[PDB]
């Protein structure tokens, strides 16, 4: 099974970043959600072929 | 919510019971027992301190709140009656079991054997509503389980507390007593897990902790059913 | 951080029936640990800063 | 249900010429109160979410 | 602006089936138009731009 | 080239273009692979039914309707039996703001085109479920050439133009001759901002008028 991935972050100064991915793993996107320190205004997780 | 304690938690939380906050916890759970699905089932809210007394909690080991899906919760923190999936939090448990003393993940995420060596499997708050996490967060749950935290502080004999995320070590505050071990990490949850829970070794941890004191080590293994 | 978060996922179980939850006023750490909680297959999961801006 | 009418979840986030933005989520909304507020956004979407209330 | 989203939206049928779609590159006024050609129940609706920063 | 009408000769010479060429291989292998919308015998149906010689008014599209028994070659047209989608329901109701017409029980449109409406896509094709999967594969040569066509027209042509995709191929209307009419979307999304009270029936038939030709008669019967 696989994931599109949408999402958006804010670092200290403000900053913001979008980052879009598809055909993730579940176990993929585990590991990106520990890899950010940065405050998380966006986590979307949408699993691709629901049915 | 009648104080159906058999062992020396009873008298200990007796003043407890006898507060104004408890008893609108209680009115409020039995109207929502009637009208909602509520987890656990009534007669199961206690069992944390039904099956490990004070006198016997060697480690207390703090969760949330229950598991929220049918014939999950059984009022243990982490553990999940037989015949239903490993929630993911239980099966990295697991993984760092296996990877501690080479077990196999066990086919159930049935934890009495735990309660059982004097393990307090006790969860912050002690119902939820059917698919509602969090549904009973500020109901007077936390001034029941801050007192039972409050009470293993004021014990002579060293308890030895695991605090799993940053909501469980909060009550860092409450553990006043020198005496006491705290063992923290980061929640095994899947989306924590990889940020230090993987390689933590909590469970050898404590058995080195309870050799150190004269005490019967803890047999961590889960037997398959 | 304002940690609060809106939490709104879609799961289905083995017979193939389908929730759908919205949560809301969630720290980030409440989210991670009802991620964990989860046996049935996740659909959708999708938290949100509340009072972003 | 049958009998009731829809009514949806709202989360939407727009960004102004200046580069401001602003976040706003609505719950309660029927179909035609979305297809209104979708109208009335002048503003750059970032996001535009409606989630039905009650799915299943 | 950009002028560039994703478009992900679920729908269900009279018979209670279902669609998940997902679609990349859509103008705004593509994603109005195909929102126009919908006659299921639409559960989500969700347009997301494209390097928003 | 399966046209039976004056649109045949009109556009021999665009068949035997590379980009047609490489489009129909792309369409052969679509068909076969995919469900693709419409049935490729109704692909050009929009030119069958309505001739140069007859057009009166064009009405462009997007791309065909991508569920089952929905596209039949036609913008805004569905074969009967299915819903109404909303961009055509918000149409019938302008039309009945317009003659008072009661919301037909069908989404047919083949009495339009009949008449002399063009319902012209810009892209004729569509994978099932995937909007605008055909788009930039080559269509919009071969329609754009359509209404190049029509622009070359002696006889005043009547352009209505619905959202900007379709109100940006005023870049080939060059001849001040013919009628653009402009609005918003019919869409739900777009249709409060200026489509009700838009009135381009009777605007159509107003040209009509002035021009001595024959109204048209906008009526949809229910099946």
């Amino acid at each position: 099974d696989s994931y599109t991935l949408i999402y958006v972050t804010r670092d200290e100064e403000g900053k913001m970043f979008d980052i879009k991915l598809e055909n993730q793993t579940k176990e993929e996107c585990e590991i990106i959600y520990g890899m950010i320190t940065d405050e998380i205004l966006i986590w979307n997780m949408i699993l691709e072929g629901m049915f | 919510m009648e104080n159906v304690l058999k062992n020396d938690w009873g008298p200990l939380l007796a003043t407890e019971f006898e507060k104004e906050y408890y008893r609108k916890l209680a009115d409020f759970l039995k109207e929502e027992y009637s009208t909602h699905v509520v987890y656990p089932k009534v007669e199961d809210i206690f069992n944390a301190l039904q099956y490990t007394s004070y006198e016997n909690t060697k480690v207390v080991i703090l969760g949330q709140d229950p598991y929220h899906g049918p014939n999950q919760a059984h009022g243990l923190s982490f553990s999940v009656q037989p015949g239903v999936k490993t929630p993911p939090s239980l099966l990295n448990m697991y993984k760092e079991l296996r990877d501690e003393y080479g077990y196999e993940i066990p086919n159930n995420g049935y934890l009495v054997k735990w309660a059982e060596q004097g393990v307090l499997l006790l969860n912050t708050v002690l119902t939820v509503r059917q698919s509602e996490a969090n549904s009973h967060k500020g109901k007077g749950w936390e001034h029941f389980t801050d007192r039972v935290i409050e009470l293993l502080n004021e014990r002579e004999k060293p308890v030895i507390f695991i605090l799993w995320g940053r909501h469980a070590q909060a009550k860092k505050k409450l553990i006043t007593n020198p005496n006491h071990h705290i063992i923290e990490s980061v929640h095994p949850s899947p989306l924590s897990a990889r940020r230090g829970f993987f390689g933590s070794k909590p469970y050898s941890k404590v058995n080195t902790i309870l050799a150190n004191m004269g005490e019967r080590e803890i047999d961590w293994e889960i037997p398959n059913l």
